[PDB]
């Protein structure tokens, strides 16, 4: 239905590198899960969704925000929705209303933890 | 028998003839090690091993070595213990062990990740967990008083000679962010500069050549930027080039670790360059070593590299040393044009990092 | 076959280290006794042989001296620390259970973009 199960190990990878919303749903719910053993002050990982574009802009300012703050600046309207930074073993969620999705923009999904933008990074649309 | 082995010694020559070679030892990095040499006839002096991957740094006040390294009770297995430890600069002995929490950087010897703030009460290091952070050592207390993981995405400590206990840190924005401490070595206040270059068009070497108030850092293009933190607020400029019409021409460009220094009174700044540059010769061996007038922003000198990867000036004897991994090249630079004086071969297998004993 | 064992093998653009195909493993696999690093610096190698760039993962195999043969230390994209999973001059044994580095690794992962 509306619900996305991912995954994040210690050798900072997704086990998904492109994440398909029903337009049937009118809510869209993300569920992050570290399978890996390093502490989140080491190895941590989190979801954050922005336009294609912004997303690096977002990371270098989630970067400065801190990990009090989930690497990701407070009050930031270039994000719209992200969870909160895990530890291997943990596991976070996040639900968003689909219904703000730039017609015509491409949007991902990625971790703002310190240079895992890297390679945590994805597809998120709408529709099939 | 009139003959009878002693020990308890001490170095053989003055403190103001001493530098110190890090020897990586790369081949059997288990037993990397500190060689004492005297800069100025080359006779060995002494030595410290540092266990896997030591750092090293001499006292402020000159009466110490400090020491960075890391033990396993087995040492390719069993419990790990990260710690820096104290040495008496004359005796060359064993005095004292601090533990760190095990995470202390543990990568090639560039001068940033292994220092100390300017009044000496502190030593800064840098972590990698891999995720990234900066540790205070209170010298004093002999203990680990701080993590600054605001530091977070950065890399690199660079001391300011001109406050007691603040240092920057280069970070994944380009731009600088500072830490000033307090009394007690916790963080008591940060600032970040605005954007000095671009991490993905034109990244910059973290060597710094650090002035009294000001820092200056070279690109992997050859462009130079500069840091002014002499006010409150850290000011950031550049680019300008090291390059004209003709060094392009030949694609000369920057190469190697602590490729760069700055001789304080005239404003010189020394870098390793190198021809046929493209991507991936970062770290070549120096061709030649440029002479540059940070004021006029002209080359006033160019001389033979002999290889160099690694520098390191010594600003009241008007002295440069360099180093191509198992050399070290002494060269007297009162003058624009550097001077050869001589060389001393063999001084370590692999050595990225020398330095001079504080005068 | 000891193409693949030569610094100038186009898997090997970043390595800084000793190969572990010249140890006793080969590009993908950790000489016996060794254990993988499950972070790592990573590179865009160009393939000269079909004229494409892919991306290479640099696992460390750890807990073990240095292998001390095949030493290499090319730097083809490699960056400073402050973009630090682009930086080899860094042991990517760190966080193992014994850090002492023993050999690199070339993994492909993939099609650079
Ligand atoms: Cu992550």
């Amino acid at each position: 239905a509306c619900d996305v199960s991912i995954e994040g190990n210690d050798s900072m990878q997704f086990n998904t590198k492109s994440i398909v919303v029903d337009k049937t749903c009118k809510e869209f719910t993300i569920n992050l899960k570290h399978t890996g053993k390093l502490p989140k002050a080491a190895m941590g990982h989190n979801v954050v969704v922005s336009k294609k574009s912004d997303e690096s802009a977002v990371a270098t300012d989630g970067m400065k925000a801190g990990l009090n703050n989930d690497y990701v600046k407070a009050g930031d309207e270039r994000v719209i929705a992200h969870t909160s930074v895990i530890g291997g073993g943990e596991t976070d969620s996040v639900t968003f209303d689909v219904s703000k999705l730039k017609e015509g923009e491409d949007y991902a999904f990625f971790c703002s933890f310190p240079g895992h933008w890297s390679i945590m990074k994805g597809t998120i649309e709408l529709g099939s | 028998p009139r003959e009878v082995l002693t020990g308890g010694h001490s170095v053989s020559a003055p403190q103001e003839n001493r530098i110190y070679v890090m020897d990586s030892v790369f081949m059997h990095l288990t037993e990397s090690r500190v060689h004492v040499y005297d800069y100025t006839n080359g006779k060995f002096l002494g030595m410290v091993p540092t266990a896997f991957n030591g750092h090293v740094q001499v006292s402020n006040d000159g009466k110490k070595i400090y020491t960075m390294t890391t033990y396993h009770e087995r040492i390719t297995r069993g419990k790990r213990s990260d710690v820096v430890e104290v040495w008496d600069a004359d005796k060359l002995t064993f005095e004292k062990e601090i533990s760190l929490p095990p995470k202390r950087v543990q990568g090639l010897n560039y001068d940033g990740l292994f220092r100390q703030t300017t009044d000496g009460k502190f030593i800064v290091l840098q972590n990698a967990s891999p995720a990234t952070s900066i540790g205070i050592v209170d010298v004093a207390k002999g203990d680990y008083v701080e993590d600054v993981t605001a530091a977070a995405g950065c890399w690199s400590v660079i001391p300011q000679p001109n406050r007691p206990r603040s240092f920057m840190t280069i970070c994944g924005d380009g731009g600088l962010l500072t830490i000033n401490l307090g009394e007690d070595g916790k963080v008591a206040s940060q600032s970040r500069s605005k954007q000095m270059f671009s991490v993905k068009d034109d990244p910059i070497f973290i060597a710094p050549a650090l002035d009294k108030d000001k820092a200056h850092f070279v690109s992997y293009y050859g462009n130079v930027y500069s840091a002014d933190f002499s006010g409150d607020e850290v000011k950031v400029d550049g680019p300008w080039s090291l390059l004209n019409d003709e060094d392009k021409a030949k694609n000369w460009v920057p190469g190697g670790y602590n490729l760069v220094g700055l001789h304080r009174a005239s404003g010189r700044m020394y870098v390793f360059m190198h021809p046929d540059g493209k991507e991936g010769t970062h770290k070549f061996p120096a061709a030649e070593i440029w002479v540059m007038d940070t004021k006029t922003k002209q080359r006033v000198a160019r001389i033979p590299g002999r290889d160099a990867l690694s520098m390191t000036i010594d600003q009241q004897r008007n002295l440069m040393l360099t180093l191509d991994g198992g050399n070290v090249n002494v060269y007297d630079i009162s003058q624009p044009e550097p001077k050869l004086l001589r060389t001393i071969e063999g001084a370590a297998e692999a050595s990225l990092q020398v330095q001079f004993h504080p005068v | 076959e000891d193409e693949v064992n030569s610094c100038d093998y186009w898997r090997h653009c970043a390595v800084d280290g000793f190969l572990c195909s010249c140890c006793g493993g080969t590009t993908t696999t950790c000489p016996p006794g060794s254990t993988p690093s499950p972070i790592s610096w990573i590179g865009t190698c160009h393939n000269p042989h079909d004229g494409k760039d892919y991306l290479i993962s640099y696992h460390d195999c750890c807990g073990k001296t240095a292998c001390g043969r095949c030493q290499c230390n090319t730097q083809t994209r490699e960056r400073p620390g402050y973009e630090f999973f682009l930086h080899n001059d860094v042991n990517w044994c760190m966080a193992n259970e014994n850090s002492t580095f023993h050999c690199t690794t070339s993994v492909l992962v993939g099609l650079a973009k």
